[PDB]
């Protein structure tokens, strides 16, 4: 074992314990997607009403 | 170096009131604000003022918002034990709900109310000389807490680009959940939220309900059973910000410590001991830390013995003392199962507050004189994810209950963009773990 | 009343034990993807355990022990023997053994040949798709993952005949990871001439059967024969080896296999093999994780599992056994 | 949050009075209004259904809508009639002589607008209106037919809110007049099509559980009507009791929009000899409440599989026995649950249960066994149509025979669509 990194603080204390070595969107393409959603709601919409008139 | 915390949804909210009255607990605040140890009156920069900042009357603020698409949550804040802690910019509620759609959720109300979050959480971040970033508290199957998490953490990465954000998500479980479209919602929102969160820690109700039914002899856990103990482990787990301390003091190292892949940024969190307040034996530092290995004391239930672990962290509270812990380290390296993967070291990283841990008056976890919360980064919670990709598969293949996220605005293509991201999630725990 | 799915339509021994628990009028077949199981009888490959003990109100039971490959492939045995600190020094019973890929031990095994040949000692080995050769070049010619174990030159051999032959055990561990022993074996038998038929005794390498029907020969006869033959009995010049390997092989992989205290269950039957050499000096040759059963005693065994594993942890309204202890 | 609920016509009416008769109680909410109950719980979650007046008095925020004055008259003459606002009494005085067209294009259309001015007076005064109820019948004329107009304008007004519905099915075994398989096939097509939730009772199976499970020798409309105001009352109770909005309920309940036809049940079930007073334990509440005589439409659950089931039980009993009973029948019925939808049974527990009982359980599948009900409709309308049978009293009042057919071409796309998913295995 090997116990490295010891810091003791007022408030307790810390340390590493080692065993063994080894071996984005855009905010415009944000509102791009948001504003398709509304239209594909806004589009079911207007077939709705325009069933509902027929 | 102050941090905002986020409250989102039902499950946000709930989880954020047991915290924030743990922290006044834990901290000396009373319900009215007022912190007497506190001997700089209206401001200060101790270890605490990270979460809470001050007013001139002597106030301790919450550096929380709370966000939520029905108010009746909320409410409850707006009329707790400690209501008296926040201010009305910090609640944030809509009229009608998510509905459990991610769709409507994320689309449709959510459109609609995310620039006034932003602009409500643009007021704290003001208040801070020094930002750390933002811990972001949400459920996965909820409409809100999947649906508008995911866009509010998009617009965080576009607003504070420099900051860490951090999840607390709660994993669905069937025992505590009337909702049959969790999988979808939660798909939904990993593959939204992955390149935007740094570090994000699952809580699987199952396990909570488990451990509260086993460990404190509870016949049938509430909400309020389960936030109790899930904010003894969001309490533990961010101590090291709230105190004076040298491990994980800051967001960035929590991603330093314990996610080298960045898609890989979801620690298992294991708490031990968990004791009925009605009970009784003192158990040590050895016992508690063996209990970490323990399947039964993990916050998602999967078996890290058929893993491999990456990295490794032992939080204490109470009376502990480093040599105990090595002794306790030691033996049990040679009775457990533990494989690191071969290109990390096999060490732990460890952190004592002296502290012991705080619990509720009156409330169901007895007081003990020391505690653990290991943060191990194990690619054995990939059995969470394929979990819920099963589920999700299953109803997908007959497309049950689509429409209702089409109808919303959502496109079907989404489903398997998601579903397929989730697929390679999937693949790169493999590669990472199995020989 | 319970149920139980089937995931593994080429089970000879489950087939039947599904029929028995269908028998019993307790036990119902859901179609196999149904997730509200009590009982999995599941598949040989990839068997999902990551989905078990997920069910509400369910009490799930698998008939594999995740990670018990580590034994069952050839492979992976030879690396637990020699790195498990449990085995390594104390293993006496196994062939010395190297892996061999097309992490590796090529310039180790090239090592302790150099010392056979050089010696004049016994310097025949077995690849294994087998190849038994004496020249160290003619096997790996062959290879290009199998591992290379020295042949066991001096085997015991049966008489009349001047047959090689070899031990499957059956071996059932429970859900508490009790270890218990079938008291019925089989011998599976071939002259031995120092022609791969009489240095293979695998079932299928033989079919012959003049001397016993089928090439099995059963603990019965096998022990009569040790006492006319050699003046011992087979649990005295064998049985007690066997049981000192099967625990010491059980008993190393048990922490990491175990399912006490995890959220589902787990029990397997196992089939170990072994060579006996002329010295009744036992030796374990591989341990196979999907055994089929001799047919004589494909109904006692069967019913031996649901009484023991099955019935065990879903209890219906002497013994075959032996249990071998911790 | 608000509800705004709708009656129409004479069965419409007459269910929907003892619906407000029976929760009133539950809420104590007296005749006159006035609240003199004894738990904060019966006032929690009260506006969703109530409106409030001056001094404390509640006032259901129900329309009631009839082409003939009778029903009206006999409802304000009724136990609870003084409750109702008078505005809300919407009526004619034509009738609909049992005819769908008469309820939908000639009688109907006359009176529909001022329906549709009492809605509008009652969604304005709500703070966020969850959607509507209507209760009505399918085999008589101003219910089946006026109240299928009625949901479709208010649709086209408020487009973006909940339609659910408690329709009672025709059968000839209770039977009015021979059209009733018109006047439902007519209907069925718009429910497909503009309900989200859609609540069948059928007739003949209120009727077979008052005779061989009640003991009742001879039942009344009273004595159906007694049953369905009870089952009301449970489905409900997740609405108006803490525990669930109607969209989170449509979302979680309907995987495809066409198939939401839900089967009712209620528990116990139980003749008053001598047993009455007998306490009931959750295990007979959850045998009961699964079994095949306690399900209001006449549909063998054991000929089809469940796509999703809710269970409400009220009362005060174990949640812990709750659960242990409910997974016991899941298991006992593991066959008769479609695997693609995982967790697709769901339980709620009140505290508040109904008048007069310690605890009961209401029973909301939604079951492609409800197929047999619309082929058996289909069968009888068609047995008639191929003849043109009685046709003149519909093509008399404008309708061409090409609307019949598209009915019943669409009633029997949606059983082949039953059919479909009965028959789909994650394999
Ligand atoms: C004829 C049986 C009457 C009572 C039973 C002994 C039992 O309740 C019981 O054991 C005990 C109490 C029931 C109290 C309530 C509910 C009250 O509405 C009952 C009503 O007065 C009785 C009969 C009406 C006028 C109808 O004829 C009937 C069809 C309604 C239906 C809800 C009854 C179902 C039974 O299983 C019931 C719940
Ligand atoms: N542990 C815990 N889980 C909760 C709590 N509240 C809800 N859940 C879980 O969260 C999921 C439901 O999501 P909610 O958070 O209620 O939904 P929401 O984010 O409010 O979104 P909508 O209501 O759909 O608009 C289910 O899995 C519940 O079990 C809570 O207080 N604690
Ligand atoms: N080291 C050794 N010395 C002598 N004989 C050996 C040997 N290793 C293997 N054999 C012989 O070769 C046969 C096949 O061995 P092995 O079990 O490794 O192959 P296999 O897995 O394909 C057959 P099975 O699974 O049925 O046991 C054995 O039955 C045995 O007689
Ligand atoms: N259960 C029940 N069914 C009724 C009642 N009144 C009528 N029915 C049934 O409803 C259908 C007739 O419709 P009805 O409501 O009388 O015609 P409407 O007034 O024009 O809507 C037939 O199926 C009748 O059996 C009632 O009070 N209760
Ligand atoms: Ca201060
Ligand atoms: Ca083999
Ligand atoms: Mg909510
Ligand atoms: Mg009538």
């Amino acid at each position: 074992m090997e116990v490295i990194e010891l810091n003791k603080c007022t408030s307790g204390q810390s340390f590493e314990v080692i065993l063994k070595p080894p071996s984005d969107p855009s905010l415009e393409e944000i509102q791009k997607k948001l504003e398709a959603a509304e239209e594909r709601r806004k589009y079911q919409e207007a077939e709705l009403l325009k069933h509902l008139a027929e | 170096r102050e941090c905002i915390s986020i409250h989102v949804g039902q499950a946000g909210v709930q989880i954020g009131n047991a915290c924030w009255e743990l922290y006044c607990l834990e901290h000396g605040i009373q319900p009215d604000g007022q912190m007497p140890s506190d001997k700089t009156i209206g401001g200060g920069d101790d270890s605490f003022n990270t979460f809470f900042s001050e007013t001139g009357a002597g106030k301790h603020v919450p550096r929380a918002v709370f966000v939520d698409l029905e108010p009746t949550v909320i409410d409850e804040v707006r009329t707790g034990t400690y209501r008296q802690l926040f201010h009305p910019e910090q609640l944030i509620t809509g009229k009608e709900d998510a509905a459990n759609n991610y769709a409507r959720g994320h689309y449709t109300i959510g459109k609609e109310i995310i620039d006034l979050v932003l602009d409500r959480i643009r007021k704290l971040a003001d208040q801070c000389t020094g930002l750390q970033g933002f811990l972001v508290f949400h459920s996965f199957g909820g409409g809100t807490g999947s649906g508008f998490t995911s866009l509010l953490m998009e617009r965080l990465s576009v607003d504070y680009g420099k900051k860490s954000k951090l999840e607390f998500s709660i994993y669905p479980a069937p025992q505590v959940s009337t909702a049959v479209v969790e999988p979808y919602n939660s798909i939904l929102t990993t593959h939204t939220t992955l390149e935007h969160s740094d570090c994000a820690f699952m809580v699987d109700n199952e396990a909570i309900y488990d451990i509260c039914r086993r460990n404190l002899d509870i016949e049938r856990p509430t909400y309020t059973n389960l936030n109790r103990l899930i904010s003894q482990i969001v309490s533990s787990i961010t101590a090291s910000l709230r105190f004076d301390g040298a491990l994980n003091v800051d967001l960035t190292e929590f991603q330093t410590n314990l996610v080298p892949y960045p898609r890989i940024h979801f620690p298992l969190a294991t708490y031990a001991p968990v004791i009925s307040a009605e009970k009784h034996e003192q158990l040590s530092v050895a016992e508690i830390t063996n209990a970490c290995f323990e399947p039964a004391n993990q916050m998602v239930k999967c078996d890290p013995r058929h893993g491999k672990y990456m990295a490794c962290c032992l939080l204490y509270r109470g009376d502990v003392v480093p040599k105990d812990v090595n002794a306790a380290i030691a033996t049990i390296k040679t009775k457990r199962s533990i494989q690191f993967v071969d290109w990390c070291p096999t060490g732990f990283k460890v952190g004592i507050n002296y502290q012991p841990p705080t619990v509720v008056p009156g409330g169901d976890l007895a007081k003990v004189q020391r505690a653990v919360c290991m943060l191990s980064n194990t690619t054995a919670i990939a059995e969470a994810w394929a979990r819920l990709d099963h589920k999700f598969d299953l109803m997908y293949a007959k497309r049950a209950f689509v429409h209702w996220y089409v109808g919303e605005g959502m496109e079907e293509g989404e489903f398997s963009e998601a579903r397929e991201d989730m697929a390679a999630l999937e693949k790169d725990y493999e590669e990472v773990g199995v020989d | 009343m319970y149920t139980f799915v089937v995931r593994d339509e080429n089970s000879s021994v489950y087939a039947e034990v599904s029929r028995l628990l269908l028998a019993t009028g307790q036990w119902k077949r859901l179609r196999k993807d149904n997730p509200r199981f009590n009982l999995m009888l599941g598949e040989r490959n990839r068997l999902p355990f990551g989905r078990l003990g997920h069910e509400p109100g369910l009490v799930q039971l698998v008939n594999y022990y995740r990670g018990a490959d580590k034994l069952c492939r050839k492979a992976s045995l030879v690396k637990l023997i020699k790195t498990s600190p449990e085995l390594s020094e104390s293993c006496t019973w196994f062939p010395e053994s190297y892996v061999i890929y097309p992490t590796d031990e090529r310039e180790v095994f090239l090592a302790a040949y150099n010392r056979r040949r050089e010696g004049r000692e016994g310097n025949v080995w077995i690849a294994k798709g087998i190849l038994i050769s004496s020249e160290a070049s003619e096997l790996l010619d062959f290879i290009d993952v199998h591992v290379i174990q020295k042949y066991l030159e001096k085997p015991l051999l049966l008489e009349p005949g001047h047959r090689k032959f070899d031990i499957r055990s059956w071996v059932l561990v429970d859900h508490l990871y009790n270890i218990y022993l079938y008291r019925e074996g089989v011998l599976r038998t071939s002259p031995y001439n120092s022609d791969k038929t009489c240095h293979l005794t695998n079932h299928c390498i033989q079919k012959y059967g003049r001397y016993e029907e089928g090439n099995e020969m059963f603990f019965e006869e096998f022990n009569q024969y040790l006492m006319d033959a050699l003046n011992t009995t087979l649990e005295n010049s064998i049985l007690l080896q066997i049981k000192h390997i099967i625990r010491s092989c059980l008993m190393c992989i048990e922490p990491a296999i175990s399912t006490k205290h995890l959220h589902y269950q787990s029990f397997q039957l196992f089939g170990f093999d072994f060579m006996v050499d002329e010295e009744l000096k036992v030796w374990l040759i591989e341990v196979n994780g999907a055994p089929a059963c001799a047919q004589k005693l494909y109904a006692e065994l069967c019913q031996g599992i649901v009484d023991v594993a099955i019935s065990s942890v879903f209890p219906l309204a002497t013994s075959i056994f032996i249990k071998l202890h911790h | 949050r608000e509800i705004v609920h709708i009656q129409a016509g004479q069965c419409g009416n007459q269910i929907g009075a003892k619906f407000w008769e029976v929760i009133s109680d539950e809420h104590g909410i007296d005749p006159t209004g006035s609240y003199h109950g004894d738990s904060d719980l019966q006032l929690e979650r009260i506006n969703v259904y109530y409106n409030e007046a001056t001094g404390n008095k509640y006032v259901p925020r129900a329309i009631l809508v009839d082409l003939e004055p009778g029903t009206m008259d006999s409802v304000r003459s009724g136990p609870f009639g003084q409750i109702f606002r008078p505005d809300n009494f919407v009526f004619g005085q034509s009738g609909a002589g049992n005819n769908w067209a008469k309820g939908h294009y000639t009688e109907g259309a006359e009176l529909v607008d001022s329906v549709l001015d009492v809605v509008r007076k009652e969604s304005e005064s709500c703070d966020c209106l969850q959607g509507f109820q209507l209760t009505h019948s399918l085999g008589g004329g101003t219910g089946s037919g006026m109240g299928t107009l009625l949901i479709s304008k208010i649709r086209e007004e408020y487009p973006d809110r909940i339609m659910n519905t408690f329709s009672v099915m025709p059968s000839p075994k209770v039977s009015d007049t021979v059209v009733e398989p018109y006047n439902a096939t007519l209907s069925v097509h718009q429910l497909v099509e503009n309900t989200d939730e859609t609540y069948c009772i059928d007739n003949e199976a209120l009727y077979d559980i008052c005779f061989r499970t009640l003991k009742l020798t001879t039942p009344t409309y009273g004595d159906l009507n007694h049953l369905v105001s009870a089952t009301m009352s449970g489905v409900t109770t997740c609405l108006r009791f803490p525990g669930a909005d109607l969209r989170k309920l449509a979302v979680n309940m309907v995987p495809f929009p066409r198939l939401h036809f839900f089967m009712p049940g209620f528990a116990p079930l139980t003749s008053r000899g001598s047993q009455q007073y007998r306490a009931l334990t959750v295990p007979e509440l959850t045998q009961q409440m699964f079994d095949s005589k306690n399900m209001m439409a006449a549909c063998d659950p054991r000929h089809g599989r469940y796509l999703t089931v809710a269970a409400i039980f009220r009362g005060r009993m174990s949640m812990k026995e709750v659960d242990e009973q409910m997974l016991n029948v899941q298991n006992k019925n593991s066959s008769y649950f479609v695997e693609w939808i995982p967790n697709n049974v769901k339980t709620a527990v009140c505290d508040i249960p109904p008048r007069g009982l310690k605890m009961s359980a209401t029973f909301i599948g939604n079951s492609t066994a409800i197929q047999e009900l619309f082929k058996r409709i289909s069968e009888q309308f068609t047995a008639m149509f191929r003849r043109k049978a009685f046709l003149h009293w519909y093509t008399g009042e404008g309708m061409d025979e090409m609307e019949f057919t598209e009915a019943e071409s669409n009633m029997n796309d949606l059983v082949s669509e039953y059919q479909q998913y009965q028959d789909a295995t994650a394999d």
